[PDB]
């Protein structure tokens, strides 16, 4: 197929994630050997695609990913997958860049902690003690405005 | 602006006293004044498993409330728009209130344990002190024996747990000085 071979050979190009000989990669795959996947790869952004030498990369990281996180303020939500073809082992970086460094959404720690777009100053702020977080919630907010009507008579 | 630092002590409680999601969709909260819930919901890119509880805890910590927003469709239905609003002043006086009652019961922590006197019998495990057995002391004995088992007593209390009620007092006053740094600095123009 036109759309199932070339994105077999992206992934294959994917797969290498080197720049790699315009001919090691047509012979990689067997499979993106017509005109149609590169043509298809230099129309898109899937395969990079330049007038030099036989290139394949992208059209990455940490520092860039402070970057990446501080460019989705106020955006959608991107997953973690182009940041783990993307750097490889971000989690490590996460948790290296941690405390806002690399911002992570961790959902459970069994899916290579999926995360995705986090910006945050503190990030991390785990210098809050875990006994006060259940006093914390041990503690159940109150009603409207006799909320502040409360505190005045505290003082605050 | 005061907001900020009112949005910056938020995003540090949170973060400190909650999960990492919970600033995740404060911030996504205020990423967006008026902020569609699906927007939301992709920005997360988690299930709705993930996504309501966070909300449910911004909502019961009134840091952003839900506003009806009047949101007129073009597909002759009628749909809201579920965008979060901040109620401000409700968000710090209840995080006053949590930290005032933090504050008081560990403080009555410290002084509930302060004081030693008093004994035991360690065999039938019955409870004692100095009067109620020197009433029981005899002549020719310089110990209390039990009533009970009629077998001499021993001393019970430690004061050790006054020391760990003044570190936990120690180590709160020093999570909360940021954030009564905040509220303080809030407090200016009740903003
Ligand atoms: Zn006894």
């Amino acid at each position: 197929h036109d759309s199932s071979k070339l994105l077999w050979a992206t992934e294959y190009i994917q797969k290498k994630g080197k720049p790699v000989l315009v001919n090691e990669l047509l012979d990689y795959l067997s499979m993106k050997k017509d005109d149609k996947v590169i043509e298809l790869l230099k129309k898109l952004d899937r395969i990079e695609f330049d007038p030099k030498k036989g290139t394949f990369k992208y059209l990455h990281s940490p520092s860039e990913l402070l970057k990446l996180l501080r460019s989705q303020v106020t955006f959608k939500g991107i997953s973690c997958k182009d940041l783990k073809d993307g750097w490889p082992q971000c989690d490590e970086t996460i948790n290296q860049l941690e405390e806002d460094s690399k911002i992570l959404v961790l959902r459970t720690k069994k899916d290579k902690t999926p995360r995705y777009v986090w910006y945050n100053s503190g990030g991390n702020l785990k210098c809050i003690d875990e006994e006060f977080v259940k006093m914390w919630e041990n503690v159940q907010l109150p009603q409207f405005a006799e909320l502040p009507r409360k505190l005045q008579d505290l003082g605050l | 602006p005061i907001d900020d630092i009112v949005k910056n002590l938020l995003k540090f409680v949170v973060r400190g006293f909650y999960g990492g999601s919970f600033v995740l969709v404060l911030d996504a909260i205020l990423f967006h004044s008026v902020l569609a819930e699906d927007d939301l919901k992709q920005l997360l890119s988690i299930n709705k498993t993930e996504l309501g509880p966070l909300i449910a805890r911004l909502r019961s910590d009134r840091l952003i409330s839900i506003h009806k927003q009047r949101e007129y469709p073009p597909n002759s239905k009628s749909v809201e728009r579920v965008y979060y609003y901040v109620k401000y002043p409700h968000a710090i006086d209840a995080i006053k209130w949590k930290v005032h009652q933090v504050v008081q019961r560990l403080k009555d922590d410290l002084d509930k344990n302060s004081e030693p006197n008093g004994y035991m019998c360690p065999i039938c495990l019955t409870k004692y002190t100095q009067l109620e057995a020197v009433q029981l002391l005899n002549f020719d004995r310089t110990e209390f024996l039990c009533s009970l088992c009629d077998e001499p007593l021993v001393e019970d209390d430690s004061g050790k747990k006054n020391k760990e009620k003044q570190d936990k007092l120690n180590r709160l006053m020093d999570q909360i000085q940021p954030i009564i740094d905040s509220l303080k600095k809030i407090d200016d123009s009740r903003i």
